[PDB]
């Protein structure tokens, strides 16, 4: 559902020339909130404030919550990254 | 899932067979097999220190590992009354 | 010519393709229940499902 | 229609691997078809497959047919279903006696599974039957006959 | 008259002792029974007869007498009352590694160390290889046998064998690697006899196996829970566990018969009993045998009670045995 | 000190949460998985059922 939008936003600045507003990126921060992706949350909060926009503190603490939520439950990053490597090199150890 | 399946997928905790058993038999008698290959490449001393040891894992088939489990209990009595000695401040 | 073109345009002998899977989505609890273990898992499923 | 009778002939028959790495089974062949697999299969066999070839061949293909039919019923069921719990164990003709079996055991084993972990027999009962219902829709299974089962399971506990 | 040792654990194999006895002494062959236990069994004793193992005394008998490999013969479908199976000239076989041993699963640089690392690692080295090289040997075993089956039953020009094999374990990975290396390797029995041995999968295998056994005539499973599946499949689809022979070999031929814990059909073991005179020379009298179990079957059609169709006792069925014999 | 990541893992553990989560997952396990998509595009029943298991 993110990607549509971020190359409507593509399709937006570089195709067109128009660019979008604090309304586009409403709609934009609305979708990483309901997606509880709270990494390209703060890149949307960073970016607005780097454009002028600024955020809804609505979704600027849903964001924080999906954050404190997946801080305090181990979700911070996938399990998958947290375990330990083969310590002996193997091209089926390392799975490729 | 095309077809009207007859059973439903129903499963109980107490049906799933969690055994994790602990065998002994086979694994001596792997040992013993071991040792035999083991013979083959054996000086004279080696060869009759292995034969001992063969004839002591007979003895312990033979026996249905009593002996083997009084022995571990023998070792196991000497260990325990290892440890409390060098507690030097209990 | 109409009734050999029509039955000549479907393959019975083939398998249809079945409903595409959308992403899994795996819950938090699911995770933190086994953390390292769904990937296992997933990887035998693509294996079932290639090969069983 | 006579096209896919015949390579669905051949399929039974044995004269014929299916286009992949595909095995034949009942779910896995009546969801190619028209889920009017037997008794057109028959009908198909007895009008235009029997008439033509002499009496001697029509009977040994009659019993064959009738074999790979049992045997794809028998097909029906999975292989850990079959096995462990011990569904064929017995015989072809007991196949269905411990199928009842197993699942009236299971069905007062998960009965009691439920009221161990939260009692309150009627909301054990009840997610019973939100459990079964879910599964028989799941498996394409009647309601009316889940509702039932659940009935008899609840009565025979 | 010979002694052939004669284990059973359980009270079904105690009463079979005395039905099998009374059906040899009507058969009139001139050998005899002894009964004995698994664990005390005598070495040096090439052919025998026993009972349902489980798994734990299958991997000490064979541990014991040098086994390898189980086939089964379904040869009672024939008998079996409304046969979906009649006439099943197949033979499953299934390795026993897993049985015979079932744990084959499994700083800074200082001098003394790594050195310590580099003699246990030269241990550990040492103990698998052994036991890699053992495991090679037994599914070597399983499989000359399975392809010297093969090639000793009579063709049809066909000659199929289809060999479970799902990707993943060690042992799926050792027997891809010994079919590789006996097909690439030998290859002359087997394209000269037209025998064509496939690996499969088990969800494609045992479709096959079950709609048509026609086109298979060998079956080769490695002891996984799959194998061990299948092999129940067989035992089963054959006439229901009690109707199907098993039967070991390695270093010595030993026979069984395959048996739940409600069941009581001991024709699996007339089977075996008949295989085992067959073995040593007594061939009449296995016919004997095997014609008294077809008469108690079509004639007067005695069934025992957990079979469909007729229902009767095991001694009964054992009494109407031995007079058909007599 | 090898004892200390293992006594962190003891803490992460040692919760009430996690053994409510397993007393709740094992007697209804249907809830967690997407059983109805599994269910819909897989052909064969028997690897949703040996998912399960």
């Amino acid at each position: 559902k993110f990607a549509a939008m971020m190359d409507i936003l593509e399709e937006m600045d570089a195709r067109s020339g128009i660019k979008p507003n604090a309304e586009s990126w409403g709609y934009v921060l609305k979708e990483l909130v309901q997606a509880g992706d709270f990494r390209l949350g703060w890149v949307c909060i960073a970016g607005m404030k780097s454009l002028g926009i600024t955020p809804d503190q609505a979704l600027v603490d849903a964001n924080e919550a999906n954050a404190a939520k997946a801080k305090a439950a181990g979700t911070d990053f996938p399990a998958y990254l947290k375990k330990a490597a083969p310590e002996s090199f193997d091209t089926k150890a390392w799975g490729i | 899932v095309s077809g009207v399946a007859p059973t439903i997928y129903l499963r109980s905790k107490a049906a799933l067979p969690a055994t994790s058993t602990t065998d002994v038999r086979p694994q001596l008698y792997a040992l013993q097999r071991f040792a035999k290959a083991q013979l083959k490449t054996a000086t004279e001393a080696e060869r009759a220190a292995i034969e001992a040891d063969i004839a002591r894992y007979q003895e312990y088939l033979d026996s249905d590992l009593e002996k083997l489990k009084q022995d571990v209990a023998e070792d196991t009595a000497k260990k325990q009354k290892l440890i409390p000695l060098l507690d030097r401040y209990p | 010519a109409l009734a050999k073109a029509s039955a000549a345009q479907v393959d019975w002998t083939s398998l249809p393709a079945a409903p595409p899977r959308p992403s899994p989505s795996a819950p938090d609890t699911l995770i933190r229940l086994l953390g390292s273990v769904v990937d296992d898992l997933a990887d035998a499923d693509k294996v079932e499902q290639k090969y069983g | 229609d006579a096209v896919k009778f015949q390579t669905l002939y051949n399929v039974l028959t044995g004269k014929q691997h299916l286009k992949d790495q595909v095995p034949v089974k009942d779910c896995n062949l009546t969801a190619i078809f028209g889920a009017s697999w037997k008794a057109d299969l028959n009908k198909w066999f007895d009008s235009e497959y029997a008439p033509k070839l002499p009496a001697a061949e029509r009977d040994s293909a009659k019993k064959s047919l009738d074999l790979y039919l049992k045997r794809v019923d028998l097909t029906r069921y999975t292989r850990e279903e079959l096995t462990t719990y011990g569904i064929l164990a017995c015989g072809p003709g007991k196949v269905d006696a411990l199928t009842e079996k197993h699942l009236l055991e299971t069905g007062k084993a998960r009965l009691e599974e439920l009221t161990a972990g939260l009692g309150n027999k009627d909301e054990g009962v009840n997610a019973f039957r939100k459990e079964v219902e879910q599964e028989g829709k799941y498996a394409n299974w009647p309601a009316e006959k889940s509702k039932a089962l659940a009935d008899k399971v609840i009565a025979a506990s | 008259a010979k002694t052939i040792p004669f284990v059973a654990s359980t009270a079904l194999g105690e009463r079979l002792f005395a039905g099998v006895q009374k059906v040899l002494a009507a058969a009139k062959a001139p050998v005899s029974l002894v009964q004995t236990d698994a664990k005390f069994a005598p070495a040096d004793a090439k052919y025998l007869l026993a009972e349902p193992l489980s798994a734990a005394a299958t991997g000490e008998l064979a541990n014991k007498y040098g086994l390898s490999s189980k086939v089964t013969s379904g040869a009672a479908s024939q008998f079996y009352p409304n046969s979906i199976y009649p006439s099943l000239n197949v033979e499953v076989v299934q390795n026993l590694y897993a049985l015979s041993n079932p744990a084959f699963s499994s700083t800074v640089k200082d001098e003394s160390a790594i050195k310590l690392a580099e003699l246990q690692k030269e241990t550990e080295r040492n103990i698998s290889s052994f036991f890699r090289d053992e495991a090679n040997k037994s599914v070597q075993a399983t499989l000359r046998l399975a392809c010297d089956k093969a090639i000793k039953t009579k063709a049809d020009k066909k000659t199929v064998m289809v060999v479970t094999k799902p990707h993943g374990d060690a042992f799926d990975d050792l027997l891809a690697q010994v079919t590789k290396s006996e097909s690439d390797g030998r290859a002359d029995e087997l394209r000269n006899s037209s025998v064509s041995v496939e690996p499969t999968l088990v969800g494609n295998a045992w479709p096959k196996l079950v709609m048509f056994p026609e086109g298979v005539n060998v079956v080769v499973c490695g002891p996984n829970a799959s194998g061990d599946q299948v092999a129940q499949l067989f035992v089963g689809i054959a006439g229901g566990t009690g109707m199907v022979a098993q039967q070991l070999v390695g270093d010595a031929v030993v026979f069984t018969s395959a048996n739940a814990e409600d069941n009581e059909n001991p024709t699996g073991a007339l089977l075996a009993a008949s295989n085992l005179l067959t073995a040593l020379g007594h061939e009449a009298e296995a016919k004997k045998i095997a014609a008294a179990v077809a008469k108690a079957y079509t004639t007067d059609r005695i069934l025992p009670k957990e079979l469909p169709g007729g229902k009767a006792d095991l001694e009964a069925f054992i009494d109407a045995v031995a007079k058909h014999a007599s | 000190n090898v004892y200390a990541p293992m006594a962190e893992k003891l803490a992460l553990k040692s919760n009430p949460e996690l053994k409510v989560l397993f007393k709740e997952a094992l007697l209804q396990p249907a809830k967690l998985l997407p059983l109805d998509v599994d269910y819909q595009c897989s052909h064969d029943r028997e690897v949703v059922e040996a998912k399960r298991d």
